[PDB]
């Protein structure tokens, strides 16, 4: 009875986020390290947040 | 208790339906068909609303509230005391 209420168009609640499908298609599962793996510092000349 | 020129046009006749079976008058006010029904279905409005008023918890003319149902009810019928009321007294 207050009025406070949302109101929305059926046909756009149908239509989601198009950048959605764009993100599922450029990502990858992680890979669990082994003992003792190779890390990125000893293959290049990288920075260390990332090294 | 009539005007002093009133009695002059208080003839018989010129219904939509009925006839003389409710062609009269209480006091000043002209009864008919159509009054007969309103008085039935304005009552009946008030008479409900005191009642919500009464299950409501509260007889002060400024916080009487009855209000309508739930969006989850749709387009249908509610019960009485969540809604159901409103619906009655709008009819």
């Amino acid at each position: 009875g207050t009025g406070m209420s949302v109101p929305e168009f059926v046909s756009d609640l149908d239509t989601p986020d198009p950048t959605i499908e764009v993100f599922l298609a450029s990502t990858s599962d992680p890979v669990i390290p082994e003992e003792g793996a190779q890390t990125a510092g000893e293959a290049y000349e990288n920075v260390d947040p990332v090294l | 208790a009539l005007l002093s020129f009133e009695r002059k046009y208080r003839v018989r006749g010129g219904t939509l339906i009925g006839g003389d079976l409710f062609d009269f008058w209480v006091g000043p006010f002209y009864v008919g068909f159509f009054g007969v029904t309103t008085a039935f279905f304005a009552l009946l409005g008030t008479i409900l609303i005191f009642w919500g008023a009464s299950q409501q918890g509260t007889f002060n003319p400024w916080l009487i509230n009855i209000a309508p149902p739930d969006l989850s009810y749709g387009l249908g019928m509610a019960p009485l005391m969540e809604g159901g009321l409103w619906q009655i007294i709008t009819i």
